[PDB]
């Protein structure tokens, strides 16, 4: 029979943080920032509703996220770019540095 | 960018139905999905290769258990279902 | 001689707000922001201490703003239109409207 | 609307002052200016105290409010 090998600790970044995939991801990036995500333990959210901590978007500024921050002022919108700089980098980058903004 | 640091690619192909009162659900799915598998959802249990615990949701599919999990991750490979 | 008139009420939505105007502004813009942010009740520090939590800037995104950022995770970087437009609107407006993100 | 009361005025107003917090949220919002205790120099009017800088016209937090009652600047008490 095979040797077994450890189990890899899964690193805990997103400590339960709500996230929400807005709008369309080409390619497999969906599936991509699902995987991440949850290895990461962030709670992905099936809809935009007003748990949502993280609203993840490759799309430009959008009216919707608008009237989404007046039942949660709290929201942060950010570029995948930014979950897929966390695998990299192996840690917990500021979401700001991939904010998502009007268009100035 | 680090062989150390990347994740396994163990569930890859195993569409998984995780009903969500498996004891330690969420870290299952954490682990399953992590390593490349997907998970179906209820109203689609019908495309599952794999089903977690309940024998009835899809008897046309492989029945594996949390035990199982943790084996193929071992393994580093998908084992016999058990 | 004037007849003695009430002092005039001022608005509160900024309470509990702590701002730090970063870089140059252009002509008045700096007092324009003093004068908004004080009269409303909002709190200015000198320097970018832990207890900034707002930072206004006119200039682009600065690698300054990442650096600290490594001390205070939970800052906000916003334009000086944001503070412009809650005076306008005699209230707090989300800061998201106008926030400024790194250039990709 | 912010009125303008204090427009040109560059205050020394110290920290210990009574009621410090609105003295200076009134006299900032009617378009005054505070002086940091390091450009004291530039001070066009000084609260609280004489001969801190003898320069400056002497003022006190009564003044602030008397502005604010006419409208405009008043003599200096």
């Amino acid at each position: 029979e095979p040797p077994d090998l450890p189990v890899p600790e899964l690193p805990d970044f997103f400590e339960g943080k709500h996230f929400f995939l807005y709008g369309e991801f080409p390619g497999d990036e969906r599936r991509r920032l699902i995987r991440y995500v949850t290895a990461f333990n962030g709670e992905l959210e099936d809809r935009m509703n007003e748990r949502v901590q993280f609203v993840i978007t490759a799309q430009e500024w959008d009216p919707n996220f608008e009237e989404a921050l007046m039942e949660n002022p709290s929201l942060a919108f950010v570029r995948p770019r930014w979950i897929y700089s966390c695998n990299e980098k192996q840690k917990l980058l500021p979401h700001q540095l991939y904010g998502v903004v009007p268009q100035a | 960018l680090c062989q150390t640091k990347v994740l396994l690619d163990i569930f890859t192909g195993v569409r998984l139905y995780l009903p969500p009162s498996t004891p330690d659900f969420s870290r299952l799915r954490r682990y399953f999905v992590a390593f490349d598998g997907d998970l179906v959802q209820e109203f689609d249990m019908t495309s599952a290769t794999h089903v977690l615990g309940s024998r009835d949701k899809n008897p046309a599919a492989q029945q594996v258990s949390p035990e199982w999990i943790w084996a193929c991750i071992r393994k580093r490979r998908l084992v016999a279902p058990s």
